[PDB]
């Protein structure tokens, strides 16, 4: 097969990474609208009591 | 057997690397269809 | 983003550092084979330096400066730019003794410093046109003049230790020398060799009137220096430098020796200093001390942050982390360390944490929380200017960046409290501060270790974050620097910005489990990476099998049990929530 | 002697030219640079045929004489006069440029 | 600077503490420093 080096390792290893940060960055987002919706629920409710 | 022996484990460890390698890009692809 | 990797992959693929390496290769060829290996052997060095964004890299073989236009770079991936790539004379054999360089801080004069003196040579601004000197000059004053020579070509017993700028840009900018002698040389950059300052240090080991060159009192003492770093600007004691009772701002000079023993130095220009001929120190310990503060100390980092935080770097590869408190008033602890007749404020270091780099990078047999050591090899720390609490550690070894999560969390509970209990759970468990291992320039170690030329941290708005290494092949590497990596900082003054984090939830009307970004960043939480292999040009020796797998299974552990295992149940949570929400 | 911050008149410059300087302000030549390579313990003492012999000098005493006369002065005198030629190349190029 | 004869033939001899000496008739015959730097010992070097 395809003979794996240092610069190869290496170069996996950074695109792991990579797609890695953007998975945490999607997710850091998905949290943050999650976060929006609950103070809006939270604000809707306070003002329905 | 003699020097085969070397290039034979090379193989296997070169075909070890390339299973794991794509399980893991499986994975990857899976986790990121989920998301 | 796009424009952030694009001047990076311009600047890895450009023909200079391939001509670099070209003409290294052929020098190594014409000279003789211990050479090479010094080459390959050698300490770590640092000739990079940023001058009006472009960078400008010191060539050493050939004695010249290479300036690469970062922001012309991003242009067609080669640059555009036909005088922008200027070369500072690349035809002088090397003569003195050439360690390190050193940028003014007016950006006027760069300064090369080795172990016999100093090399200054005026390089104008740039700016306009395809980034020349001022609009389009080629003509200016480029030629080297000596400094503090004859002191070190006098008498070849003592040598040059240290040397760093003075940090103003409102009067001249001078250079201060400490010496083997503990003697600290003020120059300015338009004398020949009158001493324009010098400092004696006495205090009870060191020599003020002691008798020079020969037979001398010093040597029964002994304690030589080692490093010196300046601090930001706090406040000096009301008896050492002044005799009033004012304020007054200065910039303290912390001298880190061989074994550990911190001193505290208070060198300005501002104002004239009344006692400062007295060495202040050595700095008491807090609670206790393991072993004067470090194994074998060799460098010390002041973080411009509050409190002021030092890292201590020994060569076994510990990184201490200490805080500076004020003086104790229980116990006599701030009278007995003093020198003079009057009780000076002399604070105390308490060590909060002993982070162990990894050095050699060795086999699987570590955790996963931690590093470890391996071979003692000198590091030397870097402060980012991306946060003064993130900092950076480079060595033969490789390099590693390490971010203070606990210190924001001791600012909370200095300041209010501690509060958000992911956060809470992040500064207990799980890690302590955030260590990621980029770079690795020595596999393992039956490799060589490869010292690595230079290495500097761009951050710019256009250009993003990136780190460049420039090792001793003159190959250059550029890595990405992402907000992810990095533990979230509140917008402050001891703190720069990086990425928005809301904490304290309520949960009255839903049914959550605090932040969802804390608790998505703590359930991804680390303290375990898998370095990058560097391979080098000239091919030292090819990677095993073996030790090929045994890498990448390392890897695959580690990301498997800290990043693949905490983000398959972090979408689980976000899948159960949504319904919830929609109820 | 060797060559600190001294009173010298005959190579070693002050200023612009040639003045008996005492104290080290501006660099002459390279006077030194050579004393701290020539920094050593040994000398090159010059023979003269003066002395009252016994008989014939013996072919192996002089061998060993002229062996140890050559190794101290490849080790004494040749490295340095190389070292001085280094330096003076060192700056002809960059003279030119 | 002097010559030194012995039955071996003749030596030349310069003072290198002649260099500490002038420094200290040129800071003063009152400084400590001084006097401390003139009470140093250092070593000279033969030249047959």
């Amino acid at each position: 097969a395809t003979a794996m080096t240092y610069a190869q390792l290496e170069n996996l290893i950074n695109k792991w990474s990579l797609e890695l940060e953007d998975q945490e960055k999607h997710f850091l987002q998905q949290a943050t609208q999650v976060n929006a919706w609950d103070r809006t629920l939270m604000q809707n409710g306070e003002r329905i009591t | 057997e003699n020097q085969a022996k070397v290039t034979k484990e090379s193989d296997s460890i070169l075909n070890g690397i390339r299973e794991e390698i794509a399980h893991f890009q499986k994975e990857l692809d899976d986790l990121k269809a989920r998301t | 983003m796009a424009a952030g990797e694009h001047w990076q992959s311009a600047l890895s693929e450009h023909a200079l550092f391939s001509s670099l390496k070209e003409r290294l290769r052929d020098v190594e060829e014409l000279r003789e084979e211990g050479e090479r290996r010094a080459s390959k052997d050698k300490q770590l060095r640092n000739l990079l330096c940023v001058l009006d964004g472009d960078l400008l890299v010191w060539d050493a073989e050939e004695c010249a400066f290479h300036t690469v236009t970062l922001r012309s770079l991003s242009v067609e991936s080669t640059g555009s730019s036909s005088s922008g790539e200027q070369k500072l004379l690349c035809t002088n054999p090397p003569l003195f003794d050439v360690n390190e360089v050193l940028l003014s801080p007016t950006q006027h004069h760069v300064a090369l410093v080795g172990s016999k003196g100093v090399m200054v040579l005026e390089i104008p601004k740039r700016w306009g046109k395809k980034s020349e000197f001022e609009g389009g000059e080629k003509t200016v004053n480029c030629r080297t003049i000596p400094i503090a020579e004859r002191i070190f070509t006098s008498s070849t017993s003592l040598l040059l230790k240290q040397a760093i700028w003075y940090p103003s840009e409102t009067q001249e900018p001078h250079l201060i020398l400490l010496t083997s002698d503990n003697i600290l040389r003020l120059y300015n950059l338009q004398d020949l060799f009158t001493p324009v300052k010098v400092i004696s240090l006495s205090s009870a080991e060191e020599e003020t009137t002691l008798p020079h060159n020969g037979r001398s009192y010093k040597a029964s003492l002994g304690e030589t220096a080692v490093a010196c770093d300046f601090g930001p600007l706090a406040v000096l004691p009301k008896g050492f430098g002044q005799h009033s009772k004012e304020d007054t701002v200065a910039y303290p000079l912390y001298i880190l020796y061989e074994t550990g023993e911190t001193y505290l130095m208070y060198i300005d220009l501002q104002k004239s200093n009344i006692t400062v001929g007295k060495l202040l120190g050595p700095l008491p310990m807090y609670p206790a001390a393991e072993d004067n503060y470090g194994y074998d100390a060799c460098a010390l980092l002041c973080l411009p942050c509050v409190p002021n935080i030092i890292v201590i770097a020994t060569e076994s590869g510990l990184l201490y982390h200490c805080v500076v408190l004020e003086g104790e008033e229980d116990d006599e602890q701030t009278s007995n360390k003093s020198w003079n007749s009057s009780c000076d404020l002399i604070p105390s270091l308490y060590v909060f944490e002993c982070v162990e780099l990894e050095l050699a990078l060795k086999f699987a047999t570590e955790e996963e929380e931690s590093l470890e050591l391996d071979f003692a090899c000198p590091i030397k720390l870097h402060r980012d200017p991306i946060c003064p609490s993130r900092y950076h550690c480079t060595h033969v070894a490789g390099v590693h960046s390490v971010g203070l999560t606990w210190f924001n969390k001791l600012e909370k509970f200095l300041s209010s409290g501690e509060e958000d209990k992911d956060s809470l759970q992040e500064l207990a468990a799980e890690q302590k501060c955030l260590v990621e291992h980029i770079l690795c320039t020595k596999p393992l170690r039956c490799r060589l270790p490869s010292p690595i030329q230079g290495f500097w941290i761009i951050s710019d708005l256009f250009l993003g974050t990136s780190m460049i290494c420039i090792t001793c092949d003159f190959e250059c590497i550029v890595r990405p620097l992402l907000t992810t990596i990095r533990p979230p900082s509140p917008p402050l003054l001891c703190s720069q910005s990086d990425k928005s984090s809301t904490e304290i939830l309520p949960h009255v009307l839903a049914d959550v489990k605090g932040p969802f970004e804390e608790h998505i960043r703590g359930i991804l939480r680390r303290n375990s990476a898998n370095p990058l292999l560097l391979n080098s040009s000239s091919k030292d020796s090819s990677p095993p099998p073996e030790e090929c797998l045994q890498l990448l299974s390392r890897a695959t552990q580690v990301f498997r049990e800290e990043y693949l295992l905490k983000q398959d149940l972090a979408n689980e949570e976000i899948q159960r929530r949504v319904k919830l929400l929609i109820a």
